[PDB]
C-alpha cells in the first residue's frame, strides 16, 4: 500500500496520466463569450467606473424586487391549503 | 479695435506649399523610381529601399537575412573584396547598410559626376554576389563578436525582449541577430533560398535627392536592374494573418549589475495607413522625453509637460535617471510605449507615474498640452529634412509604407485640425482597458505586478 506510507507513497500511473493530458487550442464555451460580446453590454455600461457604478444600483434595484416576488410565490404554492388566506373562518 | 486683435494669424506658412516636387515611375519589370531636386546642393544620395528582413526568414533559418548583410560587400564575380574598397575610397564617397524586422536599405554618398558609378556598384553586389563557402564561415567568428557587444547596449535589448514577449506567435517577434546555434550552423544555401525568395522586382524602391535628375536616373535603372526576377504565383491567393498581441512580462533580475534597472512597457498600435496615425504620433509627443543629465534652460521642476513635471518633483528629489516614448508602425500592426531607467528603490514611482500620463489622455488632457506637443513636433520632423540623406530616407520609407510620399502640405493640414476632443476619442478606443507587455532587467526587487500595470491603464475616479 502507498497510500498514506511514508515507506512506498507514491502517484500511480493513472493520476501522472492525467497530468499529461492536453486540450491546447481548445474553448468549448466560446459560442457563449461570442454573444456576450455581441451585446455591447461592456461598451455601453462596465467600461466607465461612472455608468459602471449606475449599473450596479439599477440592476441591483430592479433584481432584489423580483426575487422577494418570485420567492413569496413558491413559498404560497408549497404550502397551500395552510396559510391564514387559504382558508376562511366559518361563524358559528 | 485693440492692436492686440490684429496679429498676424498664418496657420501654415507658404514655404509649406511652395517646395520642389517629388517625380515618380514605375519601369516595365516593376521597379519604382522616385527623386526630389533639390538645387542648393553639390552631392547627392542614392540608394534602394527593399521590403524584407527579418520578418521573412523561417523558423529554422532566423538569422539569414543580417547574414546576407555581411556577404554582401565580400566579392563579386567582376569586383573582390579589396577591389570594391578601394574603388569607393579613390571617389570620397560613402557606402552604408542596414536590416530590420521589415526592410532593408543599401545607399550610397558622393558628388553628382561619381552617381552612375555608384548606381552600377549598388546593382552589381544586390545581384551578383558571390556567397563562398569558404567566406561565410570566416564571417561566423565577426557576428558571434557582434552578438556580445549588442548585449552591452543595454536599451537594444529591453526592446528586443519587448518584441520577444508580446509577439511570441509571429515571425515579426524574430530577432534579427538570430539564435547563437543557427549563427554557427549557417550555409551558403540557407542564404541563397532567402535571396530568391525575397529580393524580387515588386518589393524595390530606388530612391535620389541632391541635385539629380530623373530622366538620367530612369535610364541607369533600367540597364544596370535588367537582371532582376519578376514575382512567381503559383494560383494562391491567401490574406496574411495579423499578428497576436499577448499581455505578458518577462523579467530579468540581477542584483550584481549596478543600482540602476531598466524598463519598457509597450500597447497594441496601429498600421502605418491607419486613419489615427497621425493621432498617434501625437501621443507620442504629449508624454515626451526627459534626461536628468541635460535638462536645457528649463529646469524639469517647472516644464509645461505634467509628466516631467511629477516625475521631477517626486519625494522632493525625482524618480529617473531618463525616460522616453516611442511609437512604431508596421505593415499590419503597431507598438506604442516608454522605456525608462530609474535607481532600485525610485521604479515602482517611476514606472507608475509615466503610466498616470497615458490614462490622462483618455480623460483629461488640456488643449494647453497638445499645441505645445504640436510645436514640438513640428520643429523636429520639419527640421530633420536637412540633408540629402534623410530626405531619401523619407521617400523610400514613405514608397513602402504609403505608395506615395505625402507632401508637407498635407501632413500639416491633416496635423492641424487635431485637438484635445480627437485624442481623448483615440486613446478610449484603443489604449483605455487594454493589454499591456513589459520587459526588464537589473534590480527589480520593487517591479509592480503585471497586474498592478494593468489596472493603471483606467481610473476608478470617473
Ligand atoms: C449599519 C451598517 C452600515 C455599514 C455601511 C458602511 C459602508 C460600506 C461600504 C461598502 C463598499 C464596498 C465596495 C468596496 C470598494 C472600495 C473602493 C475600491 O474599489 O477600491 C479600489 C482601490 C484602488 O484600486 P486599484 O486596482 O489599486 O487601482 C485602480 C485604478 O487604477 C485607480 O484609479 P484612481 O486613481 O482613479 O482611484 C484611486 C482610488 C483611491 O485609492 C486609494 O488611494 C485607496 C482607497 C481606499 C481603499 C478603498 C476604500 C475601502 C477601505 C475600507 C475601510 C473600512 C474601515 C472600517 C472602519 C469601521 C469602523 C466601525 O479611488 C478611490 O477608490 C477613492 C474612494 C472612492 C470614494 C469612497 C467610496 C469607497 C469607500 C468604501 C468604504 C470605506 C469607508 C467606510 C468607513 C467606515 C467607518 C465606520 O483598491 C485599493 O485601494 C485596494 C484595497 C481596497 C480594499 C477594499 C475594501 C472594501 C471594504 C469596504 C467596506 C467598508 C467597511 C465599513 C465598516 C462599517 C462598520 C460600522
Ligand atoms: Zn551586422
Amino acid at each position: 500500500i502507498r497510500f498514506g506510507n511514508p515507506w512506498r507513497d507514491d502517484y500511480p500511473e493513472w493520476i501522472w496520466k492525467s497530468l499529461r493530458v492536453s486540450r491546447k487550442d481548445k474553448d468549448m464555451f466560446a459560442p457563449f463569450f461570442k454573444l456576450l460580446n455581441a451585446t455591447k453590454l461592456y461598451e455601453y455600461c462596465l467600461k466607465d467606473n461612472r455608468r459602471y457604478c449606475m449599473f450596479v444600483m439599477g440592476v441591483g434595484l430592479v433584481s432584489s424586487w423580483m426575487w422577494s416576488e418570485w420567492w413569496n410565490s413558491v413559498w404560497r404554492r408549497i404550502n397551500k391549503g395552510k396559510l391564514y388566506n387559504d382558508v376562511p373562518y366559518v361563524y358559528p | 479695435v485693440s492692436p492686440l486683435a490684429r496679429s498676424v494669424d498664418a496657420a501654415i506658412p507658404e514655404e509649406a506649399f511652395n517646395q520642389p516636387p517629388t517625380l515618380t515611375t514605375t519601369l516595365p519589370n516593376g521597379i519604382r523610381v522616385a527623386t526630389q531636386r533639390l538645387p542648393f546642393h553639390q552631392t547627392a544620395t542614392v540608394g534602394v529601399w527593399i521590403d524584407s528582413g527579418s520578418r521573412y526568414d523561417t523558423k529554422e533559418t532566423n538569422g539569414a537575412a543580417h547574414f546576407l548583410e555581411h556577404m554582401t560587400f565580400k566579392g563579386t564575380k567582376r569586383r573582390s573584396r579589396i577591389q570594391l574598397e578601394q574603388e569607393i575610397e579613390n571617389m570620397g564617397a560613402h557606402l552604408n547598410a542596414y536590416t530590420s524586422r521589415e526592410q532593408t536599405v543599401y545607399y550610397a554618398k558622393a558628388f553628382k559626376k561619381d552617381i552612375p558609378q555608384c548606381v552600377d556598384i549598388l546593382s552589381d553586389i544586390l545581384l551578383n554576389s558571390t556567397i563562398d563557402e569558404e567566406a561565410v564561415q570566416m564571417e561566423k567568428h565577426v557576428i558571434l563578436r557582434e552578438m556580445e557587444e549588442v548585449e552591452r547596449q543595454t536599451e537594444e535589448v529591453i526592446f528586443d525582449r519587448l518584441h520577444t514577449t508580446a509577439f511570441r506567435d509571429s515571425p515579426l517577434g524574430y530577432t534579427i541577430l538570430g539564435p547563437e546555434e543557427n549563427i554557427r550552423n549557417m550555409t551558403r544555401e540557407h542564404i541563397l533560398e532567402y535571396i530568391n525568395r525575397n529580393y524580387t522586382s515588386d518589393r524595390m524602391v530606388v530612391a535620389a535627392a541632391g541635385d539629380v535628375d530623373h530622366k538620367e536616373l530612369t535610364a541607369l535603372v533600367e540597364k544596370h536592374f535588367a537582371g532582376l526576377p519578376q514575382p512567381k504565383r503559383s494560383k494562391i491567393i491567401l490574406p496574411t494573418e495579423k499578428p497576436f498581441f499577448c499581455g505578458s512580462e518577462l523579467l530579468h533580475r540581477n542584483d550584481d549589475m549596478g543600482p540602476t534597472a531598466h524598463v519598457a512597457v509597450g500597447f497594441e498600435g496601429v498600421p502605418w495607413k491607419s486613419p489615427d496615425a497621425v493621432t498617434f504620433m501625437l501621443m507620442q509627443a504629449i508624454v515626451g522625453s526627459y534626461r536628468k543629465h541635460d535638462e536645457g534652460i528649463v529646469p524639469g521642476k517647472v516644464s509645461a509637460n505634467a509628466t516631467v513635471r511629477n516625475v521631477c518633483n517626486k519625494m522632493t528629489v525625482g524618480c529617473a535617471d531618463m525616460f522616453s516614448a516611442f511609437n512604431t508602425c508596421y505593415s499590419d500592426t503597431g507598438l506604442f510605449g516608454f522605456y525608462a531607467q530609474c535607481d532600485e528603490v525610485a521604479l515602482e514611482h517611476c514606472v507608475m507615474e509615466i503610466m498616470f500620463g497615458i490614462t490622462s489622455l483618455s480623460y483629461a488632457v488640456t488643449d494647453e498640452e497638445v499645441e505645445r506637443a504640436k510645436a514640438q513636433l513640428k520643429t523636429q520632423l520639419l527640421g530633420h529634412l536637412d540633408s540629402t540623406t534623410a530626405v531619401a530616407e523619407d521617400i523610400g520609407r514613405q514608397m513602402l509604407a504609403y505608395g506615395r510620399r505625402m507632401p508637407l502640405a498635407e501632413f500639416l493640414k491633416r496635423l492641424e485640425v487635431i485637438d484635445a476632443e480627437e485624442v481623448k476619442r483615440v486613446a478610449w478606443k484603443y489604449l483605455h482597458d487594454a493589454e499591456v507587455a513589459v520587459a526588464g532587467l537589473g534590480p527589480l526587487f520593487g517591479m509592480p505586478q503585471l497586474i498592478n500595470l494593468r489596472r493603471a491603464t483606467f481610473w476608478l475616479r470617473y
